[PDB]
């Protein structure tokens, strides 16, 4: 077995592979726990017969991938085939006789044609490619495919889309060239033009065949030809290796400098991609401080490695790269309850299956042991075991600014109700249990107008119109322009009047509870979309306190159960003299007092668990989350920040557009709501207990290592990258066909286009999507919410107003991509080497000339061209 | 406190004492029994031997 | 664009009347290669011998290796790195605490 | 020589307490990546795919769709967290849909043969 | 989203555009938003619904 990791190896033949991962030479993650034997591996998803494993249900993107082979995309190939009579045919061996070969095609005429990684042994190809037939075919086919789905006549190009088939054209060719040069093994040569230079060698068996294609340098002077005189031109020494590493592993040097032949533009796309992936890298002893730092101090993780250079980990990316990534997703959702479902159901779950909490509605019964007070057994109906409504309340907590939560109105009474209806009494207690929890704005509006609703009648006070009468339903103060002056200012509240309106609006203002934050996740290594909020803190809208299983059950200090008691003796109070009571016949102020004294002192560890160890449990599962929090600021009672619209900006900050609304913006709330249950978390409430055994150091140990065990976030760190990288190739080179006031710089402008309104500008940037797509191989989103109406656009950006319109702009800074400045450095390559890709400046002219000169028309004499300068020429236009 | 460096080209391993040193497996140690209980299956193969 | 170039020969070869219609304006005949490169000369035809320009750190006395001329005319023969990594997999051994 | 040195034998002395079952297969659904939205966005031809509808009505549909997608994940008949019919008056709420295009025009036509009419309203043919 | 209104360039008989310019002109003072349905509607109610 290894003695490292403590990792059992059966048939103990076969560890090498084991000890090959952590680093000691001879899939995802590998974890193994400390008090049990059971490691958990990782697998990817495209596999079969997964046995002791599990997927990555991610799509990560391929970003090492090697390739083997001679590094070029310009290939010279023979047009008209000749042959001459030479002089020399062979060499001079005592009894051999070895060929002549040539580097170059040995034909009439030869000329550069492009084809990408036509000498090149990958391992996983990117699915594009510039592939260029010799210019004495065809070649209209590499400016068609884009933006001529109809077409009058097939055989042609259209010439108002020759811009908008090039830039695509380019960034395939950048975007196919992103790899790996990779070392292989070498040979020794004693030719006698190239005298002991360790030479490259192709893997495969027909391995020594490449070198006169590699090596011009390695046939001699045989004979007098143009090649001939060109090696009898070239120097000897610059042949083969360069240099070497100083390390090795045994035999093999670490990385080697080779002369060869490439060119110089994929080289230095290569080279740069190169710096792109190593920027990324990240020994695991910031892994081991990470995961420390993540599972909250419950667990302390170690991962041993032994000293080595050549280790290479992309998973490093930066804040400004992360937001970006978050603004997308959001994007991504555009008011459909449909993406939202499964996130949310599945954080529910989750926390049931990691949480001590065993919520069973027995305690009430037990505590009753039954009228009043059957009234509310009838009313909470403990046979019921749903308690979906308390997980999905919790689980919304992360998410203020997408979803929001509200109370159902089947949870609210009848017709208003009114206080000398015994149910609507219980209809109160169960709603004003269960509207703390929830992320509404306006919870205690709606808390002091359900009162306020029930006691019509009996006392009146101000409102500020005729309109909005105090008999409006509480269902309708959904929104900050509705919160009443009454309820503003408690002293309009006369205690004649309405004293127990007083009493209610005075506790609501007291003993309400407060916001808090708290620290997770680590921000040095894996960073944060903490948008709107700083980069590590988790904004809740309940207090904590620090966890201990020992604290009473019967504190005060803890603000839920102070809430509890509170509403309890207001609602001993509205019982206790009979009035707002008349007709009931009976004297129920006795069994009413006695069945809300029980309800006070029940003993319950939700108020316990909800300020010790549920803020903990949410700081453990943050991080990991696929989606993570999205958040909007908290306010307890402050109305003058309370948020009522969140936005996304397509466009930049100097200009000024049409005014182009996200859709997220439509909702009457701050996000999509959603209806809760006041039943289930009121019960939910009332009830709930530990084990009889828990202890945290046990339970949480336990609950946390299966969990992180099943972790995605080093791939949704490595798919960040690519989200924040499409952007700039979208704004870049959607620039170039469309007009903007984004500056970029105009890297080619004589190739004719036209300026593309917003249907053409989508159907280029939906190729400029899905060719990314395909070859970083995903399936799943990418860019595309871009898409949907206007993607002639600049600059990402987030707000949020307040109710006094106050705003907050978030303008996430983007550090400068690879893919755009390539595509747009081959741009600038493209302008003086036009030629080889097919195209041609310039125009042409047409005329008869009939002379015996020949002077090969693609190089005019100046003897019969023209121009507007030439004198007696006249020009037509329109 | 227990990080336990690995021993590597015929060195020691070694464990990290609470006043943050790095001691080979040899002496005299004091521990406590949850310490143990919580890494058990991890110190039966690096201490039993 | 139909265009119509004759071709290069090695040796001197027969004048004929030949009609051409579809010119150029300026020099786009920079993919040419070379011409008829088995041959000492070219006599007639488009005469172009190898792109010295190109083979630009063999035939430059005076040049440092690594170099560049990028924007103005690509190099088809320079100096490549080649690697050889490893990506090991996410190992931790996960420890409880007390 | 080695003779099974002393430091391992096992026998699975220790269960998890919350469970390891449990917990991994809650783990491995929310592990899940978001559902992709994909409609109101144009294809490679250029027509905007979904479908043609009121985007209002469209984005009440989808309230209906997942408050049924609630109660089948919940194992019940009637959903108890439901996301349509709530308290708040959602009247304004927009979705994305194949009714309108890119440009702000209607898709009551596809752009693809849109296109087609404007060009092939010009034509030219040889005389006789 | 669909967009609110436009203005083209198309053929077109200046008379008719007129009218149907009235028209909407007349249709446009006959406009009553939601926000006054509402406090029409709870107003008419006398508070009761
Ligand atoms: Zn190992």
């Amino acid at each position: 077995q290894c003695h490292v990791c403590s990792a059992v190896l059966f048939s103990p033949l076969d560890l090498d592979a084991h000890v090959a991962s952590h680093g000691l030479h001879g899939h995802i993650t590998e974890f193994i726990s400390s008090w049990q034997n059971h490691p958990i591996v990782q697998v990817s998803a495209d596999v079969e017969n997964r046995k002791t494993a599990q997927l990555l249900h991610a799509d990560t993107p391929r970003l090492v991938t090697w390739d083997a082979g001679l590094c070029t995309s310009f290939k010279i190939v023979p047009i008209v085939p000749a042959q001459v009579p030479q002089d020399v045919l062979a060499y001079t061996f005592f009894t051999s006789s070895y060929a002549i070969q040539s580097p170059f095609p040995e034909a009439a005429v030869s000329r550069i044609v492009v084809h990408t990684r036509w000498a090149s042994n990958v391992d996983f190809d990117r699915d594009s490619s510039v592939i260029m037939a010799p210019p004495t075919e065809n070649n209209i086919h590499l400016f068609k495919q884009l933006l001529n789905t109809e077409t009058l006549s097939v055989r042609g190009a259209n010439p108002l889309m020759f811009r908008a088939n090039v830039l695509h054209m380019l960034l395939e060719f950048v975007l196919d060239n992103l790899y790996l040069n990779r070392h292989t093994g070498f040979s020794q040569d004693h030719t006698p033009f190239t005298e002991g230079a360790n030479l490259r060698s192709l893997p495969g068996p027909d391995a020594e065949k490449w070198y006169s294609i590699m090596y011009p340098t390695r046939m001699g002077t045989p004979n007098v030809s143009k090649i001939c005189n060109f090696v009898a031109s070239c120097v000897r020494n610059r042949v083969g290796r360069f240099d070497r590493a100083q390390m090795m592993n045994g035999a093999m040097s670490e990385w080697v400098d080779v002369f060869e032949t490439s060119d110089a533009l994929t080289v230095s796309i290569r080279g740069r991609w190169m710096a792109r992936l190593a920027r990324m890298n990240i020994n695991p002893t910031e892994i081991e401080w990470a995961l420390t730092e993540c599972a909250q101090g419950y667990v302390t993780v170690t991962s041993p490695y032994a000293p080595s250079v050549n280790r290479l980990m992309p998973y490093r990316i930066s804040n400004a790269e992360r937001q970006i990534s978050q603004i997308i997703r959001v994007m991504n959702i555009g008011n459909n309850a449909t993406v939202i479902q499964p996130v949310l159901q599945d954080i529910s779950v989750l926390l049931q299956r990691i949480s001590p909490l065993q919520i069973d509605p027995t305690i009430i019964s037990n505590t009753m042991s039954t009228s009043p007070a059957s009234s509310i057994l009838g009313k909470l109906r403990p046979s019921n075991s749903d308690f979906s409504s308390f997980r999905v309340a919790l689980a919304g907590w992360l998410y203020n600014g997408v979803v929001t939560t509200v109370i159902d109105d089947s949870s609210y009474p009848k017709d208003g109700g009114s206080v000398t209806s015994l149910e609507n009494l219980w209809d109160f207690f169960i709603l004003a249990l269960a509207l703390p929890l929830t992320t509404d704005p306006c919870a205690p509006v709606k808390a002091f107008m359900t009162l306020a609703n029930m006691m019509v009648g009996f006392e009146t006070i101000p409102m500020d119109n005729q309109i909005y009468t105090q008999s409006r339903r509480a269902s309708a103060f959904s929104t900050p322009h509705t919160w009443p002056r009454c309820f503003m200012n408690i002293q309009l509240i006369s205690p004649i009047d309405a004293p127990i309106l007083r009493q209610w609006a005075e506790i609501i203002h007291r003993y309400w509870p407060n916001p808090s934050q708290i620290r997770y996740g680590t921000p040095n290594v894996f960073g944060s979309a903490n948008l709107f909020t700083p980069p590590e803190v988790l904004l809740l809208p309940i207090d904590h306190q620090p966890a201990n299983v020992t604290t009473p059950t019967l504190d005060f200090t803890n603000e839920l159960t102070n809430w509890r008691a509170r509403v309890c003796e207001l609602m001993k109070n509205l019982v206790d003299n009979q009035r707002y009571q008349p007709g009931w016949t009976q004297s129920l102020v006795s069994s009413m007092r006695g069945t809300l004294g029980k309800l006070k002192l029940i003993k319950s560890m939700t108020p316990m668990y909800l300020q010790q160890l549920a803020p903990v449990e949410l700081a453990v599962i943050a991080p990991m989350l696929p989606f993570p929090p999205f958040q909007v600021p908290y306010v307890r009672l402050d109305r003058d920040r309370v948020p009522t619209m969140v936005g996304v900006t397509r466009q930049s900050r100097d200009t000024i557009t049409q005014p182009a609304l996200s859709l997220s913006t439509t909702n009457t709330t701050v996000g999509v709501p959603l209806a809760l249950d006041a039943r289930a978390i009121t019960v939910a409430l009332l009830s709930g207990k530990y084990p009889p055994d828990l202890v945290t150091n046990v339970w949480y140990a336990d609950a946390i290592y299966p969990m992180y065990a099943d972790t995605e976030v080093f791939s949704n760190l490595q798919r960040d990258v690519i989200t924040c990288e499409a952007v700039q190739t979208l704004v870049t080179l959607v620039a170039q066909i469309s007009e903007t006031q984004y500056p970029v710089d105009r890297y080619l402008d004589w190739i004719p286009s036209l300026r593309a309104s917003a249907a053409t500008a989508a159907t280029f940037a939906e190729w400029v999507n899905t060719s990314m797509k395909t070859a970083f191989d995903l399936s799943d989103m990418l860019l595309e919410p871009l898409l949907s109406g206007d993607p002639r656009m600049t600059q990402l950006a987030i707000q949020y107003q307040q109710y006094n319109g106050r705003t907050f702009n978030v303008i996430p800074e983007m550090p400068g991509s690879v893919i755009a400045d390539c595509v747009q450095l081959t741009a600038e390559v493209f302008n003086h080497e036009y030629n080889l890709f097919g195209i041609a400046r310039g125009d042409i002219i047409i005329g008869r000339v009939q002379s015996t000169h020949l002077w090969s028309p693609l190089a005019p004499p100046p003897d019969l061209v023209f121009d507007r300068d030439t004198p007696g020429v006249h020009i037509f236009g329109r | 406190d227990c990080r336990i460096s690995f021993g590597m080209n015929g060195a020691a391993p070694m464990i990290r004492d609470e006043t943050g040193m790095m001691v080979p497996f040899e002496g005299n140690w004091i521990f406590p029994l949850a310490l143990w209980q919580m890494n058990t299956r991890y110190f039966n193969q690096q201490f039993d031997a | 664009v139909p265009f119509m170039v004759p071709i290069s020969s090695d040796h001197d070869i027969s004048s004929a009347p030949a009609v051409q219609y579809i010119i150029s304006t300026e020099y786009n005949d920079r993919s040419l290669f070379c011409t008829n490169s088995s041959s000492p000369q070219t006599i007639a035809g488009p005469d172009k011998h190898i792109p010295v320009e190109r083979y630009n750190i063999l035939t430059n006395p005076d040049a440092p290796p690594t170099q560049i001329q990028l924007p103005e005319v690509v190099d088809l023969y320079n100096v490549v790195t080649r690697y050889a990594y490893e990506t090991p997999p996410i190992t931790a051994v996960v420890m409880g605490v007390p | 020589p080695a003779t099974a040195e002393p430091g391992t034998s096992n026998c699975e002395h220790y269960k998890a307490r919350p469970g390891i079952a449990s917990v991994q297969k809650a783990t491995e659904s929310a592990e899940l990546p978001m559902k992709n939205n994909d409609e109101g966005t144009p294809d490679k031809r250029g027509n905007t795919k979904g479908a043609l509808v009121n985007e209002h009505v469209e984005a009440r549909d989808e309230a209906d769709d997942a408050t049924k997608k609630q109660a089948k994940d919940t194992e019940k008949a009637k959903a108890q967290v439901t996301y349509s019919d709530t308290g708040i008056n959602n009247a304004n709420e927009l979705s994305r849909s194949g009714n309108v295009d890119n440009e702000g025009g209607s898709n009551q036509k596809p752009m693809s043969t849109r296109i087609a009419e404007a060009t092939s309203a010009i034509v030219s043919k040889h005389p006789a």
